[PDB]
């Protein structure tokens, strides 16, 4: 019983490393896009601007 | 004239594309996407004529249905923001529930209606006035339960009750049924008589239950469809007990 | 003579053209009365707006309502005069329009009343009072959690379901029946259905007898959208200003004031702003605000029911009214369903004025030491789900049996609803909150059923009913 | 006779000034032949589309070719009459570009044949026909999740490099080698090498004594590209119209057509839309995709690929073309890049005809059960990403085991592929699909390694591919 309770707590903290991992990795996957999207939002924006002044 | 009208809109984004189209062609200054100011005046002029007219005014009545179109479940666009902010409330379709086998797919924690209570009959209301809640338990514990295994009693059962009535919902495609028997469905759905009933096999119930109530019961039906209320409840409960022994579990 | 002409049509925007030196003044009302030539032309009963001066001797003026149907070539005459709207006692339990005008059934004003101009400058700043002072509405939670300041701004929060009518009502009467003060009701851009049930509910509750509504509802165009708060605030500044008393403005939703002046600032002929809203939004936001502030004699404080499109606190119109608001009340669907009403988030809601040199120490104590308790709740309640079924330490036991005593004593009954309730309601002191919420803490009912708790007003209305559940 | 003159020459676009009382109407064509009066001139043949009527009699012209050499003050002939392509018989078996004339380097058309106009209203109301009936195609996916219909609109959406082509020539292979009516080919602004080696494929194959091609590829100025289209539509509407046969028309890129509308728009003097697009992107679309209908007079059944730029599906261009389409197939490179070929989305993809009373109750039953274990394999990814498989319930992982060899056994190997694979290809009958893809769902090839569900086709393959193997 107690090698067992070892282990078991052994195998938790390994999980949970590797799931810390798995969340950085996907962190800075999503940090990407999330780039993308800023710039594309601000080229967007200021073009709307720039055409409604120019409407005029 | 005093007459009862409903109006349906196929879609009102190819209406604020066409006035865009229109405005752009005529120079005005265009805004924000390129759509015109005012593209929110005239969805309002447009909507806010639906009206219940009073009894100096002969009671007539227009109800309308306006339909918008995202893309991508985006909900939070700038057409889809400016004719939420005007109804009465919105009922919203989603692409996961519809392929996860639920039609017609309504997304009960992001629908509301701003009538509600008021637009329902007495039955209706004491029978359905607890499915929001069973419905919001179901979700908020599902959304974790499996995987948590946290697996008590009243997760459990709550668990089972929001399951056996997601099942009840479905409904097939042009296939209506009478609110009564919409009242009784849920009253048994909620009453608990089903509970022991296989998720799969709910649906089967619910079938040989109208059928049941089409022989049996039907003075049930006449009164609810007559009074706008529910009948005894202990004669209801024995003939939902009657079906449900007659009822063979597969 | 003093006549002018329509020279152009555009929307909700016309242009007139005037003699050289008969100009008429910005903000100025020209009135269009045509009478049907021939049966190619209809009858036009018209209000405009003076805007701009284009030059040239023309003027360009935004409609009041709808301009279809005008003719190039029309005659406008001139008022001399911004818009005026009749102020006194003849305007409490009657409805108006934009002009002034009422809109029910009941006669009309005669024309010798005193009208007051619609646009006026804000008192200046040696006219303010010279402190903070404290607004007593009589509700605990408010008084309790978020002192609503006497000349301050209030935001409310809030959709369908919670009692955010009755809250109103509950206000309304609240004040009228303590302070002395009328309230004034602004139906700004929102629901024409809403605004009739509301209506119908403050008649048949009888608080109409002593308010005043202007409605201008998402039906009438930007022009009557923009200037109908503006109406609602002359109807309260005649009684702040003459009559000298406290009196409330409550204003449907304050974000369609800005969106109509951003619709009509396009045919205006401005260049866009960042979201496309107009360059003028700080500036007409501040002048409409500053206007309702408290003085020596009297005060107006305002309730504005706030709307955030997609929950988006970034967009340039919730960033700009948030600037002015003094507190914050959140309604919650939860706190509704569990029966606890007013249904008011008793930690989303805050206000500046909860300071220990304001509201006191013993107070600010008091309100402390009840939020602190209802977060240790609302931890323990996620702490109870996701495993650990009821598995805690004996202070979790306690906290969460004080917690559930002070939720359930946030609750109160109205003067409202007594006519769907038999319960006549109360009108509980700030005092009295305070020391029943602390003898709460202090545990000398802590024996009590929290079933007794619900609904009593005063700390003691507990202990008879209690007494009397047996 | 009115002859008109030139004013202004901005890229494309091309000003014509006429004499009053003399203007040519919208639509119309405009000739110019201009011969070299010095060595600093150049010889000139050239055709315009009238846009506008700018006022002060000038007009403003749409050009079909490149407008170099062109110089102020050239003489303009006003025909009378919109762009006339020869249409009959005699289309059969030819090569047109956007103005009708032969680039097969095969004779010359008699100039005396019919010519039809290339604008027309489109059909009316009461003039169509609603039955629904299903094409089948010999492709798992597509035979399953999203039938085709005989008479209506196909959509096949993609990005770039996702194989659109490729499903276009097994399309055709499977189709019109067997359709025995009439089918028509227009490339639109697409690859000249694309056109020539499909040129070549019918003329080897022996279809090409059925079928009409107009190219006008992505080389052309845009005029060409807005109305090559045009171009192999009216010969569509002739034979579905005047012979009443069953016709099948291809269009290649039909987003390069509002994608020259873009080009010439800001040229014309219009304001721009949301990103940039012209704002009549709905009109001037749905003037074109209105006309390919099926009447009582004859069925018109068309297969169009669609372009989305930078594989944004909420591009207006793509966006608008969704409401004209009957069954779209939605191409994705997520699937590309993982191998399965074709890359279609099954949850993506959708169709009208996939209903119990057209396709079957056992076929519907099958696709709706296969959708939902794909929805929930889709969603289990997050988790499966974070944690992984160990912390999935007992019928989670039956429900990933069966999603994993019900996406792989999606994919199919095709005829067109075999010269650059070797696989011979295969043609699945739409009954043994829903065999296969019910026996799957029961659970009965639970044991075999999912890379044998791979490229096979049958379900039978699958069985000899895992004891090849080894298993
Ligand atoms: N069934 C298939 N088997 C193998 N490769 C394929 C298949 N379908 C498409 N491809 C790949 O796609 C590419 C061709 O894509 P293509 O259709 O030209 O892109 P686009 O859709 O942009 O025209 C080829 O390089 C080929 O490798
Ligand atoms: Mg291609």
């Amino acid at each position: 019983l107690l090698d067992a309770k070892a282990s078991e707590h052994a195998a938790r903290m390994t999980a949970m490393k590797n799931a810390t991992d798995n969340a950085n990795e996907l962190i800075r996957t999503l940090t990407l896009s999330y780039n993308r999207a800023r710039q594309a939002a601000i080229t967007q924006e200021i073009t709307e601007i720039v055409a409604g002044a120019n409407a005029l | 004239k005093g007459k009862h009208v409903l109006v349906v809109y196929d879609d009102l984004s190819k209406q604020a594309a066409a006035y865009r189209e229109l405005s752009l062609l005529l120079r005005r200054p265009p805004g924000r996407e390129a759509y015109p100011g005012d593209i929110f005046y005239l969805h309002s002029r447009l909507l806010e004529r639906a009206a219940k007219l009073s009894d100096a005014k002969g009671g007539g009545s227009l109800t309308a249905l306006p339909f918008v179109e995202t893309q991508a479940g985006d909900i939070s666009a700038y057409i889809p923001t400016n004719v939420i902010s005007i109804t009465d409330g919105q009922i919203f379709l989603q692409s996961d529930l519809f392929f996860s086998g639920v039609r017609p797919a309504i997304n009960a924690g992001l629908s509301v209606s701003r009538v509600g209570g008021a637009a329902q009959i007495k039955a209706m209301k004491k029978v359905a006035g607890t499915l929001r809640l069973d419905l919001a338990a179901y979700r908020e514990l599902e959304a974790f339960a499996q995987f948590g295994s946290d697996l008590d009693k009243a997760t459990q059962a709550k668990l089972a009750r929001g399951a056996r009535t997601v099942e009840v919902l479905k409904q097939d495609l042009h296939q209506p049924i009478p609110v009564e028997k919409q009242v009784l469905i849920i009253y048994a759905l909620t009453r608990g008589f089903l509970d022991d009933i296989p998720v799969e096999d709910v649906r089967r119930f619910e079938k040989e239950f109208y059928l049941f109530l089409d022989q049996n019961g039907q003075h049930l039906l006449e009164h609810i469809r007559t009074t706008k209320d529910l009948p005894n409840e202990d004669d209801l409960n024995k003939a939902i007990e009657a079906f449900k022994k007659t009822f063979v579990v597969s | 003579m003093t006549r002018g002409r329509v020279i152009q049509v555009m929307g909700p925007v016309v242009d007139v053209k005037f003699e050289n030196g008969h100009l008429p003044a910005i903000y100025n009302a020209l009135k269009i009365q045509h009478k049907a030539r021939n049966e190619n032309e209809v009858d036009i009963d018209l209000t405009l707006e003076v805007a701009l001066h284009l030059g040239d001797d023309t003027v360009r003026t935004i409609a009041m309502a709808s301009t279809d149907g005008l003719i190039r070539g029309m005659e406008v005459i001139d008022t001399g005069a911004p818009i005026s709207v009749p102020v006194g006692e003849v305007t409490l339990g009657r409805v108006f329009n934009v002009l002034g005008e009422p809109i029910d059934l009941e006669g009309d004003i005669p024309a010798d009343a005193r009208r007051d101009p619609i646009h006026r400058p804000a008192p200046k700043f040696e006219e303010l009072a010279t402190e903070v002072e404290i607004l007593e509405t009589g509700i605990k939670v408010v008084d309790l959690l978020a002192p609503y300041i006497k000349g301050g701004k209030i935001g409310l929060f809030g959709g369908a379901g919670v009692g955010k009518t009755v809250l109103i009502q509950e206000l309304i009467h609240n004040i009228a029946q303590e302070h002395g003060g009328i309230s004034v009701f602004a139906g700004v851009g929102e629901r024409t259905r809403e605004g009739n049930d509301l209506y119908h509910e403050m008649k048949d509750s009888g608080v109409i007898s002593k308010t005043a509504m202007v409605f201008g509802q998402m039906n009438e165009p930007p022009g009557a959208r923009m200037r109908v708060a503006l109406t609602g605030l002359t109807m309260a500044e005649y009684f702040r200003d003459e009559q000298g008393q406290d009196v409330l403005l409550f204003i449907d939703n304050i974000f369609r004031f800005t969106q109509a002046g951003s619709e009509v600032s396009a045919l205006l002929g401005r260049m866009p702003s960042a979201v496309g809203y107009q360059p003028t939004l700080a500036t007409e936001m501040g002048q409409l605000q500053e206007r309702i502030t408290s003085t020596a004699k009297g005060s107006i404080t305002s309730i504005q029911a706030i709307y955030v499109p997609a929950d988006d606190y970034t967009d340039p119109a919730p960033a700009t009214t948030f600037s002015h608001l003094d507190a914050t009340t959140n309604l919650e669907r939860k706190l509704a369903e569990m029966g606890i009403y007013p249904a008011v988030d008793p930690l989303a809601s805050t206000s500046r004025a909860l300071a220990p040199e304001i509201v006191g120490e013993e107070h600010y104590q008091v309100a402390r030491k009840v939020q602190q308790t209802l977060q240790r709740y609302k931890e323990l309640q996620d702490i109870i789900a996701i495993l650990g079924m009821d598995e805690l330490s004996d202070e979790d036991k306690l906290v969460v049996h004080r917690a559930r005593r002070i939720q359930f004593f946030l609750s109160q009954n109205f003067h409202v609803a007594e006519q769907f309730t038999g319960q006549p309601g109360s009108y509980v002191p700030v005092k009295e909150t305070v020391r029943g919420f602390k003898e709460i803490l202090e545990g000398k009912y802590d024996h009590l059923p929290e079933d007794a708790f619900r609904l009593v007003g005063r700390i003691e209305e507990v202990v008879e009913k209690a007494k009397a559940m047996g």
